[PDB]
RNA sequence: CCCCCGAAGGGGGUUUUUUUUUUUUA
C-alpha cells in the first residue's frame, strides 16, 4: 500500500490555518518558493532546489539516426522516473501511475512540444543522421512542486549544455573532444516556466456546486503536507512572450474562470523572476568558467 | 448462464441430452436465437456492421482498405479482433484472431482477384472486430457481422494508381460463415446459450463458403467442467447439420 | 593521496542518505528502514533488502541491475539482518556524475555506490555487523603500474580494472572479510596479490577517514 | 562507564568482563559466537551500577521500533473485530489497540474513537515474533493513565534521539521556552512525534515552527532566540 | 493554408464561430451490457460509453471502505480516423492522462462515498473521430452515469474553443483541431466554475479569457441538449411504465 | 528494452512412416519431462515438454485443476504468436478432457513445449508438430504423477490432425486448417493408425521407463 | 453499536494533402 497516513487534527490544522491566511512555511498564497539552481562539471548537468524539494537534471545527446516520418528534425527525449529516494510512498518507476504519467506528460507539453529545443537544428544529415538529446529528471527531495522543478531543471539544463562541434564530408562526420574544437550550445526558442497552482475546498462539496460567494483557496507552489490535503490542481506553463505555453487543469475541485485566469496573470509574474534569474544564473556560470581558463593559462 | 450450480448443471444437462433434446428456451436442435444487424452507418469506413443478440451479446464490425503492392504484402486481408475486458495479450482472443484471419485467407477463403488493381498494386482489407459484450464463443456472432459487412463494403473505384473522386464500387465476394455447435452427450445443438455451453460435452468450430464445408474446422472446448471425448459419427452429424441448415443462413443473411 | 568528499543526513523524507564524491564519481544515495515489507519480499527471520542503482545518463537497465546485484552482495552480509525479522529495508542510490565512461566501465560507480550506501546505512541507524571500504583499482598497458583510485583516462588504458570491497573491523585495524572483490580484464596471480596488498592498505586508509567523516557530523548530533 | 565514549560497529566493545552487564539497545550478542558486538554507530553509554550496569549505545535514529513501556502518539488507520490497528510511523508495520484496552471498558461498553484520531497511548507488549500492542489505560488497575485521544492540535515529525531528549532530560529547554511564550498542551511519543494544542491557533503554528526549527539545528542554546524570532509572527 | 474562417464569418463546413456542431444522444442503449450506458454523436464523432456498476470489487484489494471506485477505460478504436493506425493506443501516455483526467473529474461529481466498498467501471468505445473528442468524451460519460442511476451533484458539460488569429471558433473538427490551438472546457452544471481546462498548445495569455467566455456558454448549450434528451427518455419511459 | 541487452537500434537483422524415440524424466526442476524424437523420410523434427505442478493458484478458491499450456519456438522463430496460442488452445481443450481435474482443486498445472527442433528436407507445418505436441504433454503429465483418464494420441494426415482416447473410439481432439480437401474417413483411418502406433510406443516408454 | 435473552450470555465491521556594396534621402 506505502499510504502516508494523515490524522484529522492534522488537515484540519493546516485547513484552518489556510482559512485564516496561514502557511506552515510562512510563506504568502502567492509566493513560489526561493529557487536555488546550481551548475556544476559538465554542461547540462543541474540541480535545482525549492525549499526542501531537491530535484537534478543531466542532459546527453549521442549520434543516431531520424525518424522515417521526420527527415529534417533531432531526436528529444524527457524522462521523469520517480524513485523510493524521494520517499518510500513512491513505488521504483510506476510510469503508469496518475501523478506519474501527468507529471510526465506536463513536462512533454511544456518542453519537448513547445519547440523549446530547435529539433532541426539537431539534425546532423537529412537521410542518415541526428541528435539524440536526453533529459533525465532524478527527483532526490520531495516536498511538492515537483512539476515546476522539473521543468526549471529541464530547462535550465538545456540552456546549460553544449554538444561537441562537428563538421561533414559527405557521408562522413567528424566530431571533435574539447581540445580540438570548442563546443557549442542548443538552439532554445523560448523558456517555458510552469507553475502549480493548490485548490482548497473550505466549506462543503455542496457550497462549492452550488452556493454563491466562492470560498475557495488558491495557493502558489505547495508543500508535500498542502499538496497531500488538496482538493484540487492546476499547472500553468508561460514564457516571456505571455504564452500560455500549456494548461493543465485535470479535474479535480471546480474553480470559477476568472480565478483560474487571475491564476495565469500571477504565474506570469512569477516567471518573468524565474527566467531573469535563469538567465543571469547562467550568464554569471559562464563567466566564471572564462576567469577560470585565464587563472589557468598564466600561474 | 456462467458459474451454474452443480444441481443447475445435472438438470439442463439431463433434459439437453434426453430424445429428443430439451433446450433450456425450447429451442430446436437447429434453430438461431433471434439477432438483428444494421450496416452502413459509420461513413469514414468502406463497410460496416452492428449485430445484437437477444442475450445480450453486441459486435461491431468495420472494414476498411489500403493500396497495397502484392509482391510485398502477400496477405491481402487481416483481421484485427479487439474484446472489451479482454487484452490483446490474451489467449481467446489471439485464437479468434488467428482462426478469423485463417476463415478468410485470400489464398482460398475468399476470392483474391476481386482486389486486383494492377499487376503490381491491390486494395488490403483491414476487417476490425469490437465485441462490445459477449456470453458464449463469440465467433459465429463475429463471423455474421464480417458477412454482413463485407456484403455491404464499397470501394473506391480505380480509373500509380488514381481513383474516381465521387463514384464507388460495391466489393463482390462471397464472404464465408463460421458455425459454433455444441455437443451434449448425443445430441448437436447450433447456436448454443451460455448455461447450454456450460454443461456441454464438447464443440465445434464449422466454417462454410460458397456452399461448401470448408476449412477451418475445430473441436473447441465450450468449458472447462465438462469436456468429454465424442465419437466421429457425432462429427459427421455436426458437418451434416450444418451443410443442411447453412444455405437458409446465407439467405437469411444475404436478403438486404 | 586519495582524498575523498561525503556528506550525512541530506535527504529530509528517508531515514539515512548519504553523498560519496570520488575525483569525478558522485553518487547520492538514500536508506529507509526497518520498514513494513510487501508480502512477496517478506522474510520470516531476518530483513529482506530492496536496492535500487540509477544511472546518471538515461534509464534503468540490466547495467544498473548487475550493479544493484554486487551492491546486494556487498551490503547483504553487513547489515545484522536477524535484528529486523519481517521487515524491509529500501535502499536507493543516483548516480549523479558516473566519473568514467559509461560503456566500458562501471568500476568507479560501483565502489562509490557500496561506500555511498554504506554512510547512509550508517545515517539511518540500522545495525550493521561491522564497517566496510571500498576503492578502485587499475593496471594499465604499458607501464603495468597498479593505480588505485584510477582516473577516466588511466581507465581508458587500463588492461585490467577491479573493484575491492573489505569489511573492517577493530577500529578498523583488522580485515574481518573481502566482502566484494571483481576483478576484470587480463591479469595474474602475483599482479592479483600485489593489488590486495596495495588495495587493502588503501582501504584501510579510506576506513580511518570515513571513520572520520562519520564521528564529525554524528557526534553533534547526540548528547554527552 | 561514566565516561562516555564514541564507538563504530565492530568496534571491541571496553566494558569490565568479569562485571555484569545488562544490555540495552546498540549491543547485539551473536547468537553463533556469544560475543558481544557493538552494531550501532553512535555514543556508548555505561550506567553506574546497582541489582549490574547497563551498557547501551545513543544513536542517530529517525525510524522508531517499538519497545515495552514506551509513550507513543499513533494514529487510527482501521477498525476489526476486537481492536484498532494503529500507525506509529508512516511505511511502518501497524500496531493492535485492543478494544479491552481502555479504561471502564466491556463487551458492551465500547470505545469511541475513529479512523484518523491522534491516540496517546503505551506499547504493552512488544514481542520480536508478534504485532506491537499498545494500550490506553494502567494494565494493573484498568483506570486512566493519562492515555486517550489528542483532539485538534498539531502533530509534528521529529527525529528519535530528539524526543526522548524531550521526554526526559529535564534540562532541555525548549518546554521552557516554549512556556515563556504561550500556554499549550504537549504530548512526546518516543515513535518521533509531538502533538501541540494552543487555545490560539497562531500560538500553535508558532510553537510548530519553532519546534521543527529546533529539531533541525543542532545547538541547544539557540532554542532561545528561535523562539523568539518565531513567536515574533513574522508572516 | 484556407479559409479556416472567411470575411464572411463561415467556416469550411459552413458554421458560423459560435455555433455548435450536430449534437445528438441516446440513453440505454446496452441494457444487457451495463448498468448505464449512452451513445452519443457530436459532429463526426461517434461514441459509445457503458457504465458498469456500482458492483462487488473484483480484487479485494482495490477496495475502499469510505468510497467508491471509479475506472475509466477509453478505447480509441484503430478505424477511428481516415487512416486506420496499425497501433493500439491503449497504452499511450495520451490516453492514460485522458483516462486519469476523466476519473478526476468525475471523482468531484459522483457522490462515491455513498457507494463504499464498490467499484464504478466506464468501458468507452470511440467509433468514429473528427476532433473536440474530450469534451465529447466528457458528455458521453456524464449522459451514461445520469442513465446508470448513479448519483451527482451535476451535469458536466464537455467543449472545446479554437483560436484562429484574433477570433475563436466554437465546437471545432478535426480540420480545425490542426493549424490551430485549441482549448478544452469542462464545464460543471450551468455555474461558471470549471471540472476541466485544458491548453495543450500554445495561446497568446491575453486572449485566453475570451476563448474561455464562449466556451462556457457552449458548454452550456450543451447541457441544455443532454438534459433535453433525458428529460425525453425520462418522460417516455416514466408514462409507458404505467398501468 | 530495458531488461535485455538487444544491442544497437540502428541495427538490421541478417536477411538471406516414421521412426520414435521418447524419453522421460530428464529435467529436475519440473514435476515431469518428456522428450520426443521424430524421424521420417527428409524431414527431421524434436520437442521437449516440462509439466510444473500441481502448483498453487493467484485468486479466488477453484474447484477443480487448471491446466495451462504454452509453446515456445526453438531455435528459428518458426510459427505465428496467434497459431502459437491457438494450438496451445486446442492442447488445452484435450487435456481438459484427458487430466483428471477434479483431484486438483485450487491448483494449477502449468506445461511448456519446447520446439527445439523442426528441419524437413522437403522442398502449416503445425498440424504434422501437433501429434508429437500431444504425446510429449501425455509423457509429461504420467511422468509428473498427474492423473490421466487415458492415454491421449494423434494422427495427422491431409492437414487433418485427429485426436483419440479410448483405443481411437473416441475423439478428443479434432483440427482440419486446408491441408487440401479429401473425405473425412481415411484420414480418420490413417490418424488411427498413427494413434494406435504412437500409443503402443507411449505405453512401452511408460514401461521400460519411470 | 445492531441483532436474542429476558433483566447476562452468545455473533458482527464486512482482511487529413477538403479536391551591383554601403550611407543618408522627395
Ligand atoms: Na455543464
Ligand atoms: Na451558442
Ligand atoms: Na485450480
Amino acid at each position: 500500500a506505502k499510504d502516508i497516513e494523515i490524522s484529522a487534527s492534522e488537515s484540519k490544522f493546516i485547513l484552518e490555518a489556510l482559512r485564516q491566511n496561514y502557511r506552515l512555511d510562512g510563506r504568502s498564497f502567492d509566493q513560489f518558493r526561493d529557487v536555488e539552481i546550481t551548475f556544476g562539471k559538465e554542461f547540462g548537468d543541474v540541480s535545482v532546489k525549492m525549499g526542501n524539494t531537491k530535484v537534478h537534471c543531466r542532459i546527453s545527446c549521442q549520434i543516431a539516426q531520424p525518424y522515417e516520418d521526420r527527415p529534417f528534425e533531432g531526436l528529444f527525449v524527457i524522462s521523469t522516473e520517480i524513485s523510493p529516494m524521494a520517499g518510500s510512498q513512491f513505488e521504483n518507476g510506476n510510469i503508469t501511475g496518475e501523478d506519474e504519467v501527468l507529471c510526465s506528460r506536463i513536462i512533454e507539453k511544456s518542453v519537448r512540444r513547445s519547440g523549446a529545443l530547435d529539433v532541426e537544428g539537431l539534425c546532423i544529415v537529412a537521410g542518415s543522421k541526428c541528435w539524440a538529446v536526453r533529459a533525465d529528471v532524478h527527483f532526490l527531495d520531495c516536498d511538492g512542486g515537483f512539476i515546476d522543478a522539473s521543468c526549471i531543471a529541464v530547462m535550465a539544463g538545456l540552456m546549460h549544455f553544449k554538444k561537441p562541434d562537428i563538421t561533414v564530408h559527405g557521408e562522413q562526420i567528424i566530431v571533435h573532444p574539447v581540445n580540438e574544437r570548442e563546443p557549442v550550445p542548443l538552439g532554445i526558442l523560448h523558456i517555458p516556466i510552469c507553475v502549480t497552482f493548490s485548490f482548497f475546498n473550505p466549506q462543503d462539496t455542496e457550497e462549492n456546486i452550488k452556493g454563491e460567494t466562492n470560498s475557495e483557496i488558491s495557493i502558489i507552489d505547495a508543500t508535500l503536507k498542502e499538496e497531500l490535503l488538496r482538493d484540487g490542481v492546476l499547472t500553468v506553463t508561460l514564457n516571456k512572450n505571455r504564452e500560455v505555453v500549456q494548461v493543465s487543469k485535470a479535474g479535480g475541485l471546480p474553480m470559477d474562470a476568472l480565478t483560474l485566469m487571475k491564476c495565469c496573470h500571477e504565474a506570469y509574474s512569477i516567471i518573468e523572476k524565474i527566467t531573469d534569474q535563469i538567465l543571469q544564473l547562467l550568464k554569471e556560470d559562464s563567466e566564471k568558467r572564462n576567469k577560470y581558463a585565464a587563472m589557468l593559462t598564466s600561474e | 448462464h456462467m458459474s451454474l450450480s452443480v444441481a443447475e448443471k445435472s438438470y439442463l444437462y439431463d433434459s439437453l441430452a434426453s430424445t429428443p433434446s430439451i433446450r433450456p428456451d425450447g429451442r430446436l436442435p437447429h434453430q438461431f436465437r433471434p439477432i438483428e444487424i444494421f450496416t452502413d452507418f459509420l461513413p469514414s469506413s468502406n463497410g460496416s456492421s452492428r449485430i445484437i443478440a437477444s442475450d445480450g451479446s453486441e459486435c461491431i464490425v468495420s472494414i476498411k482498405s489500403k493500396v497495397v503492392d502484392h509482391h510485398v504484402e502477400n496477405e491481402l486481408l487481416q483481421v484485427d479482433v479487439d474484446i472489451a475486458g479482454q487484452r490483446d495479450d490474451a489467449l481467446v482472443v489471439e485464437t479468434i484472431t488467428s482462426l478469423l484471419n485463417k476463415v478468410l485467407k485470400s489464398g482460398s477463403g475468399v476470392d483474391s482477384s476481386k482486389l486486383q488493381l494492377t499487376k503490381k498494386y491491390s486494395f488490403k482489407i483491414f476487417v476490425d472486430v469490437l465485441v462490445i459484450s459477449s456470453h458464449s464463443h463469440p465467433i459465429s456472432l463475429i463471423s455474421f457481422a464480417i458477412y454482413s459487412a463485407l456484403n455491404s463494403t464499397y470501394l473506391p473505384k480505380l480509373i500509380l494508381p488514381t481513383f474516381h473522386d465521387y463514384d464507388m464500387v460495391k466489393l463482390d465476394i462471397n464472404p464465408p460463415l463460421v458455425f459454433i455447435l455444441a455437443v451434449v452427450g448425443n445430441n448437436m445443438l447450433l447456436d448454443p446459450a451460455a448455461n447450454e455451453s456450460e454443461v456441454a460435452n464438447n464443440g465445434l468450430i464449422i466454417s462454410w463458403s460458397n456452399g461448401k464445408i470448408t476449412s477451418p474446422i475445430r473441436s473447441v472446448a465450450l468449458n472447462d467442467s465438462n469436456v468429454k471425448s465424442f465419437k466421429p459419427h457425432l462429427l459427421k452429424q455436426g458437418l451434416a447439420m450444418v451443410e443442411k441448415y447453412a444455405p437458409d443462413v446465407v439467405r437469411s443473411l444475404e436478403n438486404l | 593521496s586519495m582524498s575523498v568528499q561525503a556528506e550525512i543526513g541530506i535527504l529530509d523524507h528517508v531515514d539515512g542518505s548519504s553523498e560519496f564524491v570520488s575525483q569525478d564519481t558522485k553518487v547520492i544515495c538514500s536508506v529507509t528502514g526497518p520498514i513494513e515489507p510487501k508480502a512477496r519480499q517478506e522474510l520470516p527471520t531476518q530483513l529482506a533488502l530492496e536496492i535500487i542503482v540509477r544511472p546518471a545518463k538515461g534509464v534503468a537497465t540490466t547495467r544498473e541491475k548487475v550493479l544493484e546485484d554486487k551492491l546486494r552482495a556487498v551490503l547483504t552480509p553487513l547489515i545484522t539482518r536477524h535484528c529486523y525479522p519481517r521487515q524491509l529495508c529500501q535502499i536507493t542510490c543516483q548516480i549523479l556524475e558516473s566519473g568514467e565512461d559509461e560503456a566500458e566501465f562501471s568500476l568507479r560507480e560501483l565502489s562509490c555506490c557500496i561506500n555511498a550506501a554504506f554512510l547512509a546505512l550508517v545515517d539511518a541507524g540500522i545495525a550493521l555487523n561491522s564497517m566496510c571500504a571500498s576503492i578502485p583499482i587499475a593496471i594499465i598497458k604499458d607501464t603495468s603500474d597498479i593505480i588505485v583510485d584510477p582516473t577516466a583516462e588511466q581507465l581508458k588504458i587500463s588492461l585490467s580494472v577491479h573493484t575491492l570491497a573489505l569489511e573492517f573491523v577493530n577500529g578498523g585495524k583488522v580485515v574481518k572479510n573481502v566482502l566484494l572483490l571483481d576483478s576484470n580484464g587480463d591479469f595474474n596471480e602475483d599482479q592479483l596479490f600485489s593489488l590486495l596488498e596495495l588495495g587493502e592498505q588503501k582501504c584501510q586508509e579510506l576506513v580511518t577517514n570515513i571513520r572520520r567523516i562519520i564521528q564529525d557530523n554524528i557526534s553533534p548530533r547526540l548528547v554527552v | 562507564d561514566s565516561m562516555s565514549t564514541f564507538i563504530f560497529p565492530g568496534d571491541s566493545f571496553p566494558v569490565d568482563p568479569t562485571t555484569p552487564v545488562k544490555l540495552g539497545p546498540g549491543i547485539y550478542c551473536d547468537p553463533n559466537t556469544q560475543e558481544i558486538r557493538p552494531v550501532n554507530t553512535g555514543v556508548l553509554h555505561v550506567s553506574a551500577k546497582g541489582k549490574v550496569q547497563t551498557a547501551y549505545i545513543d544513536y542517530s535514529s529517525k525510524r522508531y521500533i517499538p519497545s515495552v513501556n514506551d509513550f507513543v502518539i499513533g494514529v487510527i488507520i482501521g477498525t476489526f473485530s476486537d481492536s484498532y490497528k494503529v500507525s506509529l510511523q508512516n511505511f511502518s508495520s501497524s500496531v493492535s489497540l485492543s478494544y479491552m484496552a481502555f479504561p471502564n471498558a466491556s463487551k458492551k461498553n465500547r470505545p469511541t474513537l475513529q479512523v484518523g484520531d491522534l491516540v496517546y497511548a503505551r506499547v504493552c507488549t512488544a514481542e520480536k515474533e508478534l504485532e506491537a500492542e499498545i494500550e490506553c489505560f494502567d494494565s494493573t488497575t484498568g483506570r486512566d493513565a493519562g492515555f486517550g485521544i489528542l483532539e485538534d492540535g498539531m502533530i509534528i515529525d521529529v527525529n528519535l534521539n530528539f524526543a526522548r531528549q524531550l521526554l526526559f532530560n529535564n534540562d532541555f529547554p525548549l518546554l521552557k521556552v516554549l512556556a515563556a511564550h504561550t500556554k499549550f498542551e504537549v504530548a512526546i511519543g518516543l515513535n518521533g512525534k509531538i502533538w501541540v494544542k494552543c487555545e490560539e491557533l497562531s500560538n500553535t503554528l508558532a510553537c510548530y515552527r519553532t519546534i521543527m526549527e529546533c529539531c533541525q539545528k543542532n545547538d541547544t542554546a539557540a532554542f532561545k532566540d528561535i523562539a523568539k524570532r518565531q513567536f515574533k509572527e513574522i508572516l | 493554408r484556407l479559409e479556416i474562417y472567411s470575411p464572411e464569418g463561415l467556416r469550411l463546413d459552413g458554421r458560423r464561430w459560435n455555433e455548435l456542431r450536430r449534437f445528438e444522444s441516446s440513453i440505454n442503449t446496452h441494457p444487457h451490457a451495463a448498468d448505464g450506458s449512452s451513445y452519443m454523436e457530436q459532429g463526426n464523432n461517434k461514441i459509445i460509453t457503458l457504465v458498469k456498476g456500482p458492483k462487488e470489487p473484483r480484487l479485494k484489494s482495490q477496495m475502499d471502505t469510505s468510497k467508491a471506485l471509479l475506472n475509466v477505460s477509453v478505447n480509441i478504436t484503430k478505424f477511428s480516423k481516415f487512416e486506420r493506425s496499425k497501433s493500439s493506443h491503449k497504452n499511450e501516455r495520451r490516453v492514460l492522462e485522458i483516462q486519469t483526467s476523466l476519473v478526476r473529474m468525475f471523482e468531484k461529481n459522483v457522490m462515491l462515498n455513498i457507494y463504499p466498498r464498490t467499484v464504478i467501471d466506464i468501458e468507452i468505445h470511440v467509433l468514429e473521430q473528427d476532433g473536440g473528442i474530450m469534451g465529447s468524451l466528457i458528455n458521453g460519460i456524464t449522459l451514461a452515469l445520469i442513465d446508470a442511476g448513479i448519483s451527482m451533484f451535476d451535469y458536466i458539460s464537455g467543449i472545446s474553443v479554437g483560436l484562429y488569429d484574433t477570433t475563436p471558433l466554437l465546437d471545432t473538427n478535426s480540420l480545425e483541431e490542426n493549424a490551430m490551438s485549441t482549448v478544452t472546457l469542462g464545464v460543471v452544471g450551468k455555474s461558471e466554475k470549471l471540472s476541466l481546462l485544458l491548453v495543450e498548445d500554445k495561446i497568446p495569455l491575453d486572449r485566453l479569457e475570451n476563448v474561455l467566455a464562449i466556451g462556457i456558454a457552449g458548454a452550456h448549450r450543451v447541457r441544455d441538449l443532454m438534459d433535453e434528451e433525458l428529460r425525453k427518455h425520462a418522460q417516455k419511459r416514466v408514462s409507458n411504465a404505467s398501468a | 528494452d530495458r531488461r535485455r541487452l538487444l544491442g544497437p537500434a540502428a541495427a538490421k537483422p541478417m536477411a538471406f512412416e516414421q521412426e520414435l524415440s521418447l524419453h522421460t524424466g530428464f529435467i529436475e526442476n519440473c514435476n515431469g519431462s518428456a522428450l520426443v524424437e521424430a524421424r521420417s523420410l527428409g524431414h527431421q523434427t524434436s520437442l521437449i515438454t516440462a509439466v510444473y505442478g500441481p502448483r498453487s493458484i493467484r485468486g479466488s478458491f477453484t474447484s477443480q485443476g487448471t491446466i495451462s499450456i504454452q509453446l515456445k519456438n526453438g531455435l528459428l522463430e518458426k510459427y505465428n504468436t496467434n497459431e502459437l496460442k491457438e494450438v496451445s488452445s486446442f492442447l488445452m481443450g484435450i487435456f481438459n478432457s484427458v487430466v483428471n481435474l477434479s483431484r486438483y482443486p485450487k491448483s494449477g498445472i502449468d506445461i511448456f513445449v519446447y520446439l527445439t527442433y523442426d528441419k524437413d528436407l522437403t522442398n502449416s507445418q503445425i498440424s504434422s508438430l501437433i501429434p508429437h505436441c500431444i504425446t510429449s504433454i501425455t509423457l509429461a503429465l504420467a511422468d509428473a504423477g498427474i492423473e490421466l483418464v487415458d492415454m491421449a494420441g494423434a494422427g495427422e494426415a491431409n492437414g487433418t490432425v485427429v485426436s483419440f482416447i479410448k483405443n481411437g473410439e473416441e475423439i478428443v481432439g479434432f483440427w482440419k486448417d486446408d491441408g487440401d480437401d479429401e473425405d473425412l474417413l481415411e484420414c480418420l483411418d490413417r490418424c488411427k493408425e498413427q494413434y494406435n502406433r504412437y500409443r503402443d510406443l507411449m505405453i512401452s516408454c511408460l514401461m521400460n521407463q519411470e
